């Protein structure tokens, strides 16, 4: 709706540079309030569109520390078990 | 978009509609104002589903503590 | 498949593969064809970074 609006404008500028009435020019009037208002409420969606981002961001930071705690477990897992204890049955059966 | 380039074209359509250089101007402004607007209940929506994620993330360490 | 599971659980999986079974150790999804078989592979690698 804001680019026929900045059309009409130029058209009617143009069959009036050639000659045409008073009502047209009411019409363009209506036109620039309208596209004014569509502007401001742009800005605004785009103001929302900036918040949507940082709570993008934040959501990666979170799933990004998930992923640090994860790798830490399996390093302890990796680090410690049955055959210890076997070894540890033997071992008493060469003690005594 | 920017809504400071708009009146100066207004000023200039009341003078024109009051009463070929005059007219130019306004559509050499009005271009600009096309390809500026081209260039650049939906949003809420899409809070609510950002949020969506980070409370599922607090609820689970939530469920750490209690 | 815990490492695999949370990147691809960050990443925009496209439509048609929001459908997977996490398979022993590889992520086998699926999509119907024809030729006497599903259109169905496994994956699995090991970077994440």
């Amino acid at each position: 709706q804001l680019y026929e609006d900045l059309c009409r404008y130029e058209d009617t500028l143009s069959k009036l540079v050639e000659s045409p009435n008073l009502d047209i020019a009411k019409d363009l009037i209506r036109t620039d309030e309208a596209l004014f208002e569509n502007v401001k409420l742009l800005a605004e969606y785009d103001n929302i569109y900036r918040n949507l981002q940082k709570i993008d961001k934040d959501s990666e930071e979170l799933d990004s520390k998930t992923r640090k705690i994860l790798e830490i477990l399996n390093e302890c897992h990796d680090e410690l078990x049955x055959x210890x204890x076997x070894x540890x049955x033997x071992x008493x059966x060469x003690x005594x | 978009s920017n809504g400071e380039f708009i009146p100066h074209i207004f000023y200039s359509l009341h003078q024109i509609r009051k009463d070929e250089t005059l007219t130019g101007s306004i559509r050499h402004r009005l271009k600009l104002c096309k390809s500026l607007i081209s260039e650049n209940s939906e949003w809420q929506d899409i809070i609510h589903q950002r949020e969506q994620e980070l409370q599922i993330k607090r609820d689970v360490l939530d469920d750490l503590y209690r | 498949n815990l490492t695999v599971s949370i990147k691809i659980a960050l990443m925009n999986i496209p439509k048609p593969l929001n459908s997977y079974h996490i398979k022993n150790g590889r992520i086998y999804f699926t999509v119907p064809n024809e030729f006497e078989i599903q259109l169905s592979t496994v994956n699995r690698q090991s970077p994440l970074f």
